[PDB]
């Protein structure tokens, strides 16, 4: 909803056991609204007490490893399972299938506001590390780099750029630095697109059969492979109203009896993985919050993109 | 009924070992024994154009833009040093007999049928006329196949190792003992008894052939050729790649023995030619083209069928082919 | 549990059984006549037509293998430049006339061979129809590579009647032509029972051996040989 | 552009390596770009190799690349009389002009 | 009904050895049997930035860091001796005959009409020009490519070998016997009846050519550059080599071929240039221009089959053409 006056970089951390079921149609990479609740928490904690704003995060995933095994016979795949503890009769409980996984992240942060004129920018960047570092990500404990041999500080750098071509080297070496992984961008205009290219082939075409055939694996006969622009993962784009917006203190068993509650769907767009190269700017691959709370539609996307 | 077998896979006699390329001199083919071998070594070629234009490519422009990428390639390249004018080629030659007995055959009765009709073969004519054939083609180096194209003069020694050492010892001329006449000599005639006595079983014959070819001094000389896999660059493309055993050139020993092979002047075609390779259904790589077709009845599987099955004996010549088959041996029968 | 025929194929069973984890098992087999193919291990508890489609990739595998194995040749009828191919046309067996040939200006047609050594012939458009009639190769010619010569042959001194395996290959079930048993009957002339024993091999009984006539308009209807 | 991002990817994943692989011994071990290829090199040594990539200022690797990539066009002459070659070349030097132009800017 | 065959693969002729240099004095060449080989040496070059830019280079500040670090070379380097003025080349080429019949040949009825129509015009025109202009190739020393480009005095000794032994001797001056104009001359007569006996199988023909240049005293010759797979540094990045056989500079065979084949006069364009190579769309790689193109009908296919299968004879210098790329050999056919 804003441009950027700085990007701050957190480096590789590594997520123990994030939630690997992004939503109730996708599992694998976590959700991005899990990234945008954590730069929100980080802005809750330390971000007020360092007179900064912390709004937008790109994502460039570092490394993926899916706590996940393919049982024989079968080309799908299960999610190994954690032993909970057993009841107070001595019985194994009812268990919940719940899949982990262990991610290795980098998180651009568009930071605003006078405090960045206030602090030095290592110091900033310090004091939002060592809060990030005893937090999480997607439900799964950030490991803060313990005994190896070279630890990475953050580089928070100004989007202020005296010059034009500053500009282009400090968002080149940013890229740099942020190397091995794909930055995962929004792409609502593709799948519009796709989804009025489908309804051209075929009527009453829902966006849910456009985003399923940018998904699969297209065979052709003549037998080939209908190819895709990127990798175009199917991601949990938002969350759209199921209720009203009930008061604070109507819905019982509530989080706080304070903040109002509304029942929502999950809302399935979709995304794409793209190697950080290929962008204009850093800051086009900032993660924002959209809410529009009277329509329901409360979203997360990557605007100024393209 | 009396069926062909199956299976009826036959060794080959007269088999070859493989033959080394070495370097030398005229006149110096007496004490020939420590000459340096022939090493493949490797040369750059520049290309132009040179092939047929499929009407598409024969454009000014674009013909020009072809000549402007020459194709650049190494070829694997086989020389004599320049003191050195003379190519020595040694192999040696075993003739095994037995050639009436399959390797495989399914059918007892048919083997005892085949075996009958090589024995009633042998009977009316011994392995006299293919000994003599295969002893002009040890005679006349046709084994050295474009060392010969040529040559100004080539000579060919082969020594009868009877226990490891020279039992009878022959001398010729390649160049005087054509590509094109089966005529009598008495060495020739004495190679031909040896080769008998091998073929029919009545002993062991190991030969050791030394080949000598006035080339000239520094030309190339002309080993088998490889097969290449095409996995490097264009640049370094290696479009040619020689035969070589451990640093020293060789032609591959199959080659040798189609050489040798090459007797054939029973094929219903003219004498144009002259002998071919016995072969089934007389196959010629060089002419593309097969003599003894099938449908002019003097395949070897039409004459061995009509021989064996139903007594139906062809003519000696047509015999002597279908036994000089036998003596090629080959994977006969139906799959 | 026992063999599955598919096609020519039989999914073989191993009689002895195994307890891989805590569930049993079997080693099945996939038998192209005489010689297997690909072996897994099946746990019992598989449904027969689990056990089939589980080797079904095998068996596509080897179908298409084989219809690569026994492509027929395919010639070109080109122009007098010879690079434009106006026409190509599956050959069955090669015309005994070609020779190494390119196409000359001096003729307006020329047919050649797919390979690079063009072996060909100087035609007019009529020969060209004449040759294509008399020697064009059937849709399913490709069956005729895994058919031995001598069930081929169209001299009946040299013709051996075909086995319960050959006859196998293009009657029924998961054939290579694809034909039932009826619709091989039918379009033999004759009901399925008697169909059946030709199909039938095995002992004497039900061995009724197929005739050479019947064979091959059999293959003349199912367009594997001398259907041009 | 993908296959160069994918080689990008490469180089990255090449920081993740050993700092001093290329100063191992080897009678062919691609030296050409090796000075990509480990760029920790120059923490190893002090002047023996660390000058040499900030002087030589490495980007014609991708050149060597291009040519790679040269391999990975069909050989159609159609292509080659029409101008489909020539937007191909076109659309080729454009994309390994940027990826030499990020490789040469790698001593930042 | 004569088609032309798919294969048309023809061995060459006039086949040439790799052709070795020395160094030495001149007036010494009567003694220069054992001259010491030219070695190829290597040499360090550093350079300036001096190729045409592309308008982005050109900036001030841009190519002042180029010039600041200049490229870095180890080229090979051939250089005569301080005390040698005078550059040797020694070859031998073998000249075979049978230029007509092709080795390996699909249609026999396209064999047997192309050799008849060789035939004829050995019949009416013997190989009589063709030889006097492959004779006046080597009578000039186009076989030292560069390497005569600067030299005050050429000269050339053609021997011929019978039995090991001298026969005809045939000391040349390659100053005299230009490199455009094809004259007659006594001794270039006797060469070409050589040559037209051994083009023409009536005998067997080996000449041994060599070639004294006088460039400079530790000067710079120029042997046949070989390539180079770049699989090392780059300040020693060996951006060229030079070929050699053992210890001892030399050029390559080929390169001495395509000197002997620059005899076409005969291209559509104009020839006050001088001659080129015998070639099929006459190709020269130095001036990227194909004459006989295609277009104009006078290339070497067009010709040959308007000769063979249509009966147009074409003019006399041009079958003269014809026949010489016949001698030069090729992949004549589908390619």
């Amino acid at each position: 909803v804003t441009d950027p006056e700085a990007l701050l970089l957190l480096p590789r951390l590594s997520i123990q056991n994030a939630n690997a079921i992004s939503s109730p149609l996708t599992w694998g990479f976590p959700s991005p609204g899990a990234f945008t609740g954590f730069v929100h928490a980080l802005q809750r904690r330390v971000g007020i007490s360092l007179d900064i704003e912390l709004d937008g995060v790109g994502i460039v995933c570092h490394r993926f490893e899916a706590q996940i095994s393919q049982p024989a016979g079968k080309r799908t795949k299960v999610f190994n399972l954690t032993r909970n503890p057993l009841n107070r009769d001595g019985s194994t409980a009812a268990i919940v299938e719940e899949g982990r996984a262990h991610l290795e992240v980098s998180l651009l942060l568009g930071v605003h506001g006078d405090g960045l004129d206030d602090h030095p920018a290592q110091e900033i960047a310090r004091q939002v590390q060592e809060q990030a570092g005893a937090m999480r990500l997607a439900g799964g404990s950030i490991l803060p780099w313990c005994n190896e041999r070279f630890p990475a500080p953050n580089a928070e750098l100004l989007m202020l750029g005296g010059s034009d071509e500053q500009r282009r080297k400090n968002q080149r070496r940013l890229t740099r630095r942020l190397l091995p992984g794909f930055a995962l961008v929004s792409r609502e205009a593709l799948l519009q697109q796709h989804l009025e290219t489908l309804r051209t082939t075929l009527p009453e075409a829902t966006t849910l059969d456009a985003l399923l055939d940018l998904c699969r694996i297209n065979f052709e006969p003549p037998w080939q492979v209908r190819d895709k622009p990127g990798w175009l993962v199917p991601i949990p784009a938002g969350y759209n109203a199921l209720s009203p917006l009930y008061l604070p203190g109507e819905v019982r068993n509530a989080r706080d009896r304070e903040t109002p509650l509304r029942f929502v769907e999950n809302l399935f767009g979709l995304g794409e993985w793209l190697s950080p190269h290929r962008v204009a700017a850093l800051s086009d691959l900032l993660w924002y919050h959209h809410a529009e709370p009277d329509k329901g539609l409360y979203r997360w996307s990557t605007p100024r993109f393209v | 009924i009396l069926s062909t077998a199956s299976v009826l896979a036959f060794e080959r006699k007269l088999d070859p070992s493989d033959a080394l390329m070495s370097a030398g001199a005229w006149a110096q083919r007496d004490a020939s024994q420590e000459w340096p071998a022939v090493t493949v070594r490797e040369k750059s070629v520049r290309g132009t154009i040179s092939n047929r234009l499929k009407t598409k490519d024969r454009d000014p422009a674009k013909l020009d833009a072809s000549i402007q990428s020459p194709n650049l390639q190494t070829v694997d390249v086989a020389n004599l040093p320049s003191d050195a004018d003379t190519l020595k080629v040694r192999f040696t030659l075993r003739v095994l007999g037995g050639a009436g007995t399959p390797s495989a055959c399914n059918d007892a009765a048919y083997r005892d049928k085949l075996l009958q009709t090589v024995a009633t073969y042998v009977n009316d004519q011994g392995f006299a006329e293919l000994a003599r054939r295969y002893a002009h083609n040890l005679a006349n180096a046709r084994f050295l196949w474009r060392n010969r194209v040529g040559a100004e003069a080539v000579e060919v020694r082969i020594n009868h190792i009877r226990q490891g050492e020279v039992a009878r010892a022959w001398r010729f001329d390649a160049l005087a003992i054509g590509l094109r006449d089966f005529k009598a000599d008495a060495e020739l005639d004495a190679l031909a008894e040896l080769i008998a006595s091998g073929l029919s079983g009545s002993g062991h014959v190991l030969l050791e052939v030394v080949a000598f070819a006035r080339i000239g001094d520094g030309q190339e000389v002309f080993p088998s050729q490889e097969l290449i896999l095409d996995k490097g660059d264009k640049k370094g493309q290696k479009s040619k790649t020689l035969y070589s055993v451990r640093d020293a050139a060789a032609i591959h020993s199959q080659k040798i023995g189609n050489a040798l092979r090459t007797i054939d002047t029973w094929y219903p075609d003219e004498d144009g030619l002259g002998p071919i390779a016995v072969e089934p259904y007389g196959s010629v790589t060089s002419q593309g083209k097969a003599y003894r077709q099938p449908k002019q009845k003097l395949d070897f599987y039409t004459l061995l069928d009509n021989w064996v099955l139903r007594d139906e004996a062809p003519a000696v010549e047509q015999q002597h082919y279908v036994i000089a088959n036998l003596i090629r041996g080959g994977v006969f029968g139906e799959a | 549990m026992n063999a599955i025929h598919i096609g020519p194929f039989s999914i073989t069973p191993a009689a002895r059984g195994l307890h891989y984890g805590g569930l049993p098992h079997h080693q099945w087999t996939l038998y192209y006549g005489p010689r297997e193919m690909a072996i897994k291990t099946l746990p019992d508890s598989y449904t027969s037509s689990e056990v089939r489609d589980e080797f079904s990739d095998i068996i596509a595998e080897f179908v298409i293998d084989a219809r690569h194995r026994y492509a027929p040749d395919v010639l070109e009828l080109v122009n007098s430049d010879g690079d434009a191919v106006l026409a190509r046309v599956a050959v069955s067996r090669l015309p005994e006339a070609l020779s190494g040939c390119i196409p000359d200006d001096r003729f307006p047609y020329w047919l050649l061979t797919a390979s690079r050594p063009r072996l060909g012939l100087p035609v007019t458009l009529n020969e060209y129809t004449a040759l294509a009639v008399e020697l064009s190769a059937p849709p399913l010619a490709w069956i005729t590579g895994l058919l031995p010569g001598e069930v081929l042959t169209h001299d009946a001194e040299e013709w051996r009647p075909p086995t319960s395996w050959e006859l196998r290959h293009v009657v029924g079930e998961g054939s290579f032509t694809g034909v039932s048993g009826a619709a091989a009957a039918a379009l033999l002339g004759m009901s399925a029972t008697n169909f059946r024993k030709y199909t039938a091999g095995d002992s004497a009984a039900n061995r009724q051996k197929i005739s050479f006539a019947a064979w091959h308009y059999l293959l003349d209807r199912l367009g594997v040989k001398r259907a041009s | 552009a993908q296959i160069c991002d994918e080689a990008l990817q490469y180089a990255a994943r090449l920081r993740e390596l050993e700092p001093g692989w290329s100063a191992t011994p080897g009678c062919q071990l691609h030296d050409a770009e090796q000075l990509w290829l480990d760029p920790l090199r120059a923490q190893t040594d002090e002047t023996f190799l660390q000058r040499r990539l900030r002087g030589d200022w490495p980007a014609e690797v991708g050149n060597r690349f291009a040519n790679w990539l040269n391999r990975a066009v069909s050989s159609d002459s159609q292509i080659l009389g029409s101008p489909e070659a020539a937007q191909w070349s076109q659309e080729l030097s454009k994309e390994l002009t940027m990826f030499k132009e990020i490789l040469e800017d790698e001593r930042d």
